């Protein structure tokens, strides 16, 4: 039955390749080409926030704006106000090696796990102006790598056993669990939706879960190197992804095929971190090369270089209303830019 | 003349020491990258320098010129004190320079946690505290010649200029207070490092030599040449002056004081460009 | 207005706090522990005492060291070993009476095979190329028991045993019998040859010889970070 | 044996993959350059605001 099932699964893709084929008619540049460039858009650096004493792996934005919290090496989880650049928190982790960071949609709740198999929930507002952990999630078997809040009883870990399990934070026992992949998993953005997720492995692939009924149900694939950072497209149609090859990639949920691509011969290092705007139209990205270039979303041309770091830039976000950026580097500053 | 060509060597010195002291604080100041408390002493060495190029050289080189004073016996004094005071200075950031490498590179564990900033910002405000209180007391409170006075009228019966005079206690005093301690002192921690590292490059050199089938010597010696070719004379000669009868022709001195601002050009480019750390931020600021 | 007062002083709090906790931070050294699993690094660790990382914390001589087992990750593509790139040395514990047992895996090689493989990935990999091994090697007592009574010799699994002689070096100290000290400095020759391979003295290694259960291995330790630190401070101002 | 069991799984899962509807990618392209646009009047990031509504002034 080996052979048979080698030879049917083959056939089969050989056939979904040309399903994937058939539906391609043209190419979205030859599409919007007909349309004003960007421009020369500058962004100047406003505040800088510091008080870090290491390299900075993870920040996230609130809900409402006006609140960022930072995960670094030396094992606190510093809550910033953004208005002020004064600290309202400065929470002490157990293990020294965090590699995830969320703020909660409601503002009640921490999370933040790394290499230390458990992910730990901290309680921000109480009885009294204390925080004190609230909850230790275990049960996998390999370092966390991204954590992100469903609501305020669920919580969808990513980890390094190249399975993604969905938890359930009032009694700390497991719900469903993603299984699938072959290499290690380091990137998971949840949609506006709160119903699908997609997952980057080291594989170069990616797939869609459901959050429904458990099971995945799209594949990409299209890289040649490690996917480092994925992020979901505001209306909730794509996504985009980034890798160790310097190429940025727009993958559709629609007609499941591999869209426009970035790229640029002056770039040899890796892709960190990748989000988009409010709009749709920028799409920033983080390079090993100490800068932070922005792309155009539409058109691929770089329209401004967000430079000014000295070492490499980890992770950013953009806030939700749009009237910020941010970016975390190994120099041990923060820098809230606009 | 021979006029022409003295203002055109002395104003290069002023040039040269002015950009290279310049050029060393901005780098300093500017990145961020460099700003270990070690960097903050060779800044506050390279202020001393660029103050000591900006405010007394112009003077000293239009009297050693003329050799003729057309200015006041009060601005005398203040010449005479602050030169005094950013000598020491110097010398006094060159020994605390030294002690640091020598805490540096002989008890390697407890290195960090015993060179934080407080010691540095102590080591900056002593450094440029004491010279200062004791160039004033000795010129202003008329101490330098209080032991002897018949000696003093006898050297101001001539010439005009304002030169410097000291007595039989106050020449070995300003020795053993400003050149003596750190010349023993960076000698004794040089020797040392000196030591260490040839046990080290030995041990490196019998191991590779084994498996495989001097730059303590060339980078100390620069230092501690500059240092004593350029400092020792003039002392040597400033000690010997009141023991003897002053038979000592100005000839001889103004060579010996231009070594002084020949050595405080000389120091950004042991301290500071000679390492490749420092040519690579200047590089990175390109 | 009183908002802001609070605001103040809850941020002049948390840098009292930054100030101290500075403080602390700067007077540690943090070392990794790599090995593998049969090898007696539980042992040691519970020696310095008197489910990832378990991170122990002693003391000698009025300075603080941390280290970390490191042992519950996966293998292959080893992606957390970027994070440990400021570390000060990479203690790398191998039993040396091994060369006869066989991993449970009974396809695999031998143990000592699979040692090699692993210090040769970790001395190669281009994040780990400024920082020294300080190479350890337990199971003293067995290898002299095993190599004694007879049974297999190294001649059957080691091939190239027969062309090797005794280096000059050797100081059997204890005197105990020259048909041990062959196999003990025999050892030491792959992980060095692997070693000497590369460099270009960035980093270097340092063997020893250790039982499980003995003494001095902090003193070891201790020994081994100061010269390190030592060379590291000498090649920054151009001296060695 | 479990090793085909488990291929045998992927297979199916593989033949789920097969089985849904596709769209051209002209319309997808088309939609998103058209919320493109629908919601681009906001862009405070693409288009700078005058300096009075920003929180993040010097
Ligand atoms: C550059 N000249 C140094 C200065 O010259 C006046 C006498 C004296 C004593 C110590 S340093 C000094």
């Amino acid at each position: 039955e080996l052979d048979q099932l080698r030879q049917e699964a083959e056939q089969l893709k050989n056939q979904i390749r040309d399903a994937r084929k058939a539906c391609a008619d043209a190419t979205l540049s030859q599409i919007t080409n007909n349309i004003d460039p960007v421009g020369r858009i500058q962004m100047r650096t406003r505040r800088t926030l510091r008080g870090h004493l290491a390299k900075i792996y993870a920040m996230h934005w609130g809900t409402d704006s006006r609140l960022l919290v930072s995960a670094s090496q030396d094992g606190k989880l510093i809550i910033w106000d953004s208005y002020t650049t004064n600290k309202v928190h400065a929470i002490p982790l157990r293990s020294s090696w965090v590699m995830t960071c969320a703020y909660a949609p409601s503002g009640n709740y921490v999370a933040c796990g790394g290499l230390d198999n458990i992910c730990s929930i901290y309680n921000l507002k109480t009885r009294e102006g204390n925080v004190r952990v609230s909850r230790e999630l275990a049960g996998h078997t390999g370092y966390l790598s991204c954590c992100r809040f469903l609501d305020d009883n669920q919580i969808v870990t990513s980890s390094g056993d190249t399975t993604c399990a969905l938890w359930d934070i009032e009694t700390g026992q497991q719900t469903t669990t993603f299984t699938g992949h072959t290499g290690d998993v380091m990137s998971l953005s949840l949609a506006p939706d709160t119903r699908l997720f997609v997952s980057g492995a080291c594989d170069a692939s990616a797939k869609l879960w459901d959050v429904r009924e458990g099971m995945c149900r799209q594949t990409f694939t299209g890289h040649e190197s490690d996917i480092n950072a994925i992020c979901f497209f505001p209306n909730g149609n794509a996504f985009a992804t980034g890798s160790d090859d310097a190429t940025c990639r727009l993958f559709d949920l629609r007609a499941d095929q591999e869209l426009m691509t970035y790229s640029h011969d002056n770039i040899i290092c890796g892709i960190t971190s990748v989000s988009f705007s409010k709009s749709g139209r920028l799409l920033l990205a983080g390079y090993d090369d100490f800068n932070c270039n922005v792309w155009d979303a539409l058109k691929a041309d770089r329209a401004g270089v967000l430079a000014g770091h000295d070492n490499r830039v980890s992770c950013l976000g953009v806030t939700d209303d749009g009237m910020a950026v941010a970016t975390g580097s190994w120099d041990s500053f923060l820098k809230i830019w606009n | 003349d021979v006029r022409a060509s003295l203002y055109s060597l002395m104003v290069l010195i002023i040039l040269t020491t002015l950009v290279g002291n310049l050029i060393v604080i901005v780098s300093i100041s500017h990145f961020k990258q460099l700003h270990t408390p070690t960097n903050w002493l060779i800044h506050s060495m390279a202020t001393v320098d660029f103050l000591l190029g900006c405010l007394v050289m112009p003077y000293s080189m239009v009297r050693s010129a003329e050799h003729c004073w057309y200015f006041g016996e009060v601005f005398c004094k203040i010449h005479t004190s602050t030169d005094i005071m950013l000598s020491s200075a110097s010398i006094f950031h060159l020994s605390f320079i030294s002690i640091d490498r020598y805490y540096a590179v002989c008890d390697p564990l407890r290195y960090k946690a015993k060179m934080n900033i407080l010691v540095i910002c102590v080591m900056i405000f002593i450094s440029w505290s004491v010279p200062a209180v004791f160039a004033f007391g000795m010129i202003f409170l008329e101490l330098n010649f209080k032991g002897a006075e018949e000696i003093y009228y006898k050297h101001v019966h001539c010439r005009g200029g304002c030169s410097v005079f000291f007595s039989k206690i106050s020449g070995v005093l300003t020795f053993m207070t400003s050149f003596y301690i750190p010349g023993s002192i960076m000698l004794c921690v040089y020797y040392r490092i000196y030591l260490i590292a040839k046990e080290q490059a030995r041990l490196i050199s019998d191991a590779n030599q084994k498996l495989q089938i001097r730059k303590a010597v060339k980078t100390l010696g620069i230092v501690m040449g500059v240092f004593l070719i350029c400092w020792c004379p003039f002392f040597i000669c400033t000690v010997m002056d009141p023991f003897l009868h002053y038979i000592i022709p100005p000839t001889l001195n103004d060579v010996l004081i231009w070594f002084g601002y020949l050595n405080s050009t000389f120091n950004p480019m042991v301290y500071a460009f000679f390492y490749p750390w420092f040519r690579k931020a200047l590089k990175m600021m390109l | 207005r009183n908002e802001e007062k609070a605001q103040r002083e809850a941020n002049k709090k948390i840098e009292k706090q930054l100030q101290k906790d500075k403080q602390v931070y700067r007077a540690t050294h943090r070392l990794l522990l790599l090995g593998a699993g049969e090898s007696g690094k539980n042992t040691i660790v519970k020696q310095m005492r008197i489910s990832g990382i378990f991170e122990t914390k002693f003391q000698v001589d009025k300075v603080n060291f941390h280290m970390f087992d490191v042992g519950a990750q996966r293998d292959e593509r080893r992606k957390w070993i970027q994070c440990f790139n400021d570390v000060t040395a990479i203690i790398f514990v191998v039993a040396s009476s091994s060369y006869n047992m066989v991993i449970r895996e009974d396809n695999q090689t031998n143990r000592l095979q699979a040692a090699l493989k692993l210090f040769d990935s970790i001395w190669n990999n281009k994040w780990l190329r400024d920082t020294s091994v300080i190479l350890f090697l337990n199971k003293q007592d067995l290898l002299a028991e095993k190599v004694l009574a007879g049974k297999s010799k190294i001649e059957d699994y080691f091939p190239e045993f027969a062309r090797y002689t005794t280096p000059e070096d050797a100081t059997p100290e204890p005197g105990e019998d020259p048909r041990v000290t062959r196999a003990k400095y025999f050892i030491r020759d792959e992980f060095l040859r692997i070693s000497t391979a590369s460099g270009d003295g960035r980093h270097y290694c340092y063997p020893h010889f250790t039982c499980s259960v003995d003494t001095e291995n902090i003193r070891r330790v201790f020994n081994d970070c100061r010269d390190i630190i030592q060379r590291m401070h000498l090649r920054q101002y151009e001296l060695l | 044996t479990a090793s085909i069991a488990q291929a045998r799984k992927l297979v199916e899962q593989l033949k789920m993959e097969a089985n849904i509807d596709r769209i051209k990618v002209s319309k997808a392209a088309a939609d998103l350059m058209a919320y493109c646009e629908a919601h681009a009047k906001e862009d405070p990031l693409l288009t700078p605001v005058p300096a009075s509504e920003n929180p993040f002034r010097e």
